[PDB]
Parts: structure tokens; C-alpha cells; sequence
């Protein structure tokens, strides 16, 4: 659930 | 730097006929946490972009199911079955896996029948001569297909430069373009010249469409 | 539902601005926002997001830290600051909230143009027939609006209560003025007895012109 997957 | 690349960029479908619109990713979509962040989303005219399908297949709610969405990896496709007029505008894929982009997307032409363009010519205005300009007008409305040529005389002469021709997107109300087409002139060249021609060739007829007038019948 | 973006407007290259966006409808901090802007010619392009709290932000890279965004928890408002502007960063900047990956609700939009150019109202010009034309059932009219920075005008016929056979034209740039028209038709018996107005607003030069189409 981490709404801006990319910034993982 | 992920690339969306989308084919293909305009696509005519007729009512009632299926719609299908490609979009690659330069890179694997599928995230770490093993998600597609692949998106679809449709700009109608005058409007911002709405989410229609997020992550490859998923339907936003008011989302017909005659919109749906499939693909995996690098490779996915929009279909939109049944398409209805409302359904025209630029349809854009988006990646939010990798830092975020868009595709540069596709726009829907609905079919309609051929459609001539009805024309209207207007002198420049007291207002605007007052100023010292003089610009004449055309109207081309309510057109299919898109594709037309304006071509303005000057007491019978072809005058390319100064012209600005402007279309309208596409109106679901009834898969008809309009266009304007403006031949800017200053007043002493305006006042020089007696006959202002604006012509459209369009391929609903043979012959090109002319409405002309004289400036002293003005 | 809803976002709705302050209004943008012309800034002079180098200088700065803040655009806003006011949301509405749901806990703002249960929900990441974001910028996006679109350039025609063309392409959206991510400007922006931040988290919740907004403790975690991510820009585009080139932005090179130039723009800041925040919100403000307390009043359900999201920031942009845009400093240090070129005209590279003209474009429609859209407030958007951004869930799971995916922007599912879209601000109106606000456009904003870096320029060393004056803020100019449009003139307003009338489109009648005339020339000794003949005329049929129905009449076509218009309004050539010249000459104005930045964009946009909104234009508009009778207050809005004429709509149904209005066509808006998409502005020109030439000479580093707009131009744009706009387009109606009504039965012919019914003007000019029933009077038919266009009204164009223009947000950058506080302007609205109201021309009464004569015979």
C-alpha cells in the first residue's frame, strides 16, 4: 500500500 | 527514464464497433511488490484526464465494461467495445512502477458520414477599422472528415501569408468538425482591395466552396 | 470530487509564483497528492507528489529543487512554489490525488506562462453579416477576440443561456498576441429582435467584454 510504489 | 509508447496516435472507429489502442513500456512494469502499475486514462475535449483502468485491467468506478484493459510485462491494450461518440478524445497510458511517465497518447475519431462544411465570410468590423486593422473572417462548421483547405484571394490573387486557421477537437454531439480561418490584413492594405475570397476545398464536393464579398458593398 | 486549482497566469522569466489547490469531499491526509502539467506539442508530465503528512516528497528530477510541494492540513490546501522560472516550465499544471499509483480524481487545471511580455486584454470584435448578403433561416454570428496575453479567455453567448449551436475556437499566437473566435447560430427571424451578446473573459487582466452583435 505505499501510493508512489517507485519511491521504493 | 521508462518510455510509454503508444500506437497508434489517431484511430477512426465507427459506432458500435471495437476500438484497440497499444501501449509498450520500455522496461518491465511489474514492481518489486509484484504490482502493475499500468494506467489508462481519457482526455475529452475541454476537459482534464480521468482515470478509466488502473493497474492493466482494473475499472474505475462509472466505468462501462465496455472499457477493458489486458496486457502484462511490457505490453498492454485498451479495447473499448460498442464505442459510442461520448467515448471520443485522447486516451493516455501512464507507468507509475518507475519514476513516472506518460504515453504520449492516442486519439479517438468516431466515423460518421461525410458532412460539408456550411460557410460564412465576415468583413473586418467599424470597431477594428477604427483601430487601424482589418480582419476577415471564415467560418467552416459542422465537417467530416477533418481534413480541408482554406485558401483566401485578394482581388483574385492567392494571399498565404497572415492567415491563422484553428480547428475545433471532434463534437460527440454530432462527429463534426468546425473550423475558423482568419486572413489578418492591416487597414491600408484592407482599404487597397475591393474583393475578399475565402474558398474550401474539402472532397463533399468537386468544386470548391466560395463566399466572397466587396468591400464597398459593405 | 473536486480539486480545484488557484488561477495561474503570466510570470516574468526568473521570478516566482505559487499555485494552489483547494480539496474537498475526503480526508485529505488518507490521501498522497500530486502535480502533473501538460505543454501542448506535447505530453503530461509527473511534476510532483507528496505523502500524507506531507513528511516524504518526490519531484521531477530536473526540476533541480525549484519547486516545493506541500499542503496544508489544517485548511485542506496543497501548494506548489515555483521558483526561478523559464519558459521551458509554461505549460497547464493539473492538482490531482494520487491513490495506489494512480491519479483518480483531476483539478480543473491552471495555466501558466513564463513570459517578458505584458499582461493585454483582448479586443473584442463583432462578426455580422452584412454586404448587402441575402439571408435564410438562420444567421450565423460571432466574436473575433484579438490581441491579448497571456491565455485564456472563456467565451460565452447571452450569460451562457445561449449554447446549443456555439462553436469556440482554439486560440492562435501571432505576433506574440492571441487570437481566437467563437461561433453561433440562431433562426434568422429571431435576430436581431431577440439581442445576442458575447461575453469573453480574460482572468490575467481582470477584463470581461459583453459586445452586442448589430445588424
Amino acid at each position: 500500500e505505499p501510493q508512489a510504489p517507485w519511491m521504493e | 527514464d521508462v518510455v510509454m509508447t503508444q500506437t497508434p496516435l489517431s484511430l477512426p472507429v465507427s459506432l458500435g464497433d471495437q476500438a484497440s489502442i497499444s501501449c509498450r513500456s520500455s522496461q518491465s512494469l511489474v514492481h518489486s511488490n509484484g504490482n502493475t502499475y499500468l494506467h489508462w486514462y481519457l482526455q475529452k475535449p475541454g476537459q482534464s484526464p480521468n482515470l478509466l483502468i488502473y493497474k492493466v485491467s482494473n475499472r474505475f468506478s462509472g466505468v462501462p465494461d465496455r472499457f477493458s484493459g489486458s496486457g502484462s510485462g511490457t505490453d498492454f491494450t485498451l479495447k473499448i467495445s460498442r464505442v459510442e461518440a461520448e467515448d471520443l478524445g485522447v486516451y493516455f497510458c501512464s507507468q507509475s512502477t518507475h519514476v513516472p511517465t506518460f504515453g504520449g497518447g492516442t486519439k479517438l475519431e468516431i466515423k460518421r458520414a461525410d458532412a460539408a462544411p456550411t460557410v460564412s465570410i465576415f468583413p473586418p468590423s467599424s470597431e477594428q477599422l477604427t483601430s487601424g486593422g482589418a480582419s476577415v473572417v471564415c467560418f467552416l462548421n459542422n465537417f467530416y472528415p477533418k481534413d480541408i483547405n482554406v485558401k483566401w484571394k485578394i482581388d483574385g490573387s492567392e494571399r498565404q501569408n497572415g492567415v491563422l486557421n484553428s480547428w475545433t477537437d471532434q463534437d460527440s454531439k454530432d462527429s463534426t468538425y468546425s473550423m475558423s480561418s482568419t486572413l489578418t490584413l492591416t487597414k491600408d492594405e484592407y482599404e487597397r482591395h475591393n474583393s475578399y475570397t475565402c474558398e474550401a476545398t474539402h472532397k463533399t464536393s468537386t468544386s470548391p466552396i466560395v463566399k466572397s464579398f466587396n468591400r464597398n458593398e459593405c | 470530487v473536486k480539486l480545484v486549482e488557484s488561477e495561474g497566469g503570466l510570470v516574468q522569466p526568473g521570478s516566482s509564483m505559487k499555485l494552489s489547490c483547494t480539496a474537498s469531499g475526503f480526508t485529505f491526509s488518507d490521501y498522497y497528492m500530486a502535480w502533473v502539467r501538460q505543454v501542448p506539442e506535447k505530453g503530461l508530465e509527473w511534476v510532483a507528489n507528496i505523502n500524507y503528512d506531507g513528511s516524504s516528497t518526490y519531484y521531477l528530477d530536473s526540476l533541480k529543487g525549484r519547486f516545493i510541494i506541500s499542503r496544508d492540513i489544517a485548511k485542506n490546501i496543497l501548494y506548489l512554489q515555483m521558483s526561478s522560472l523559464r519558459c521551458e516550465d509554461t505549460a497547464t499544471y493539473y492538482c490531482a490525488r494520487l491513490t495506489n499509483g494512480y491519479l483518480d480524481v483531476w483539478g480543473a487545471g491552471t495555466t501558466v506562462t513564463v513570459s517578458s511580455a505584458k499582461t493585454t486584454p483582448p479586443s473584442v470584435y463583432p462578426l455580422a453579416p452584412g454586404c448587402g448578403d441575402t439571408t435564410g433561416s438562420s444567421v450565423t454570428l460571432g466574436c473575433l477576440v484579438k490581441g491579448y496575453f497571456p491565455e485564456s479567455v472563456t467565451v460565452t453567448w447571452n450569460s451562457g443561456s445561449l449554447s446549443s449551436s456555439v462553436h469556440t475556437f482554439p486560440a492562435l499566437l501571432e505576433s506574440g498576441l492571441y487570437t481566437m473566435s467563437s461561433s453561433v447560430t440562431v433562426p434568422s427571424s429571431t435576430w436581431p429582435s431577440q439581442t445576442v451578446t458575447c461575453s469573453v473573459a480574460h482572468p490575467a487582466s481582470s477584463t470581461t467584454v459583453d459586445k452586442k452583435l448589430e445588424p
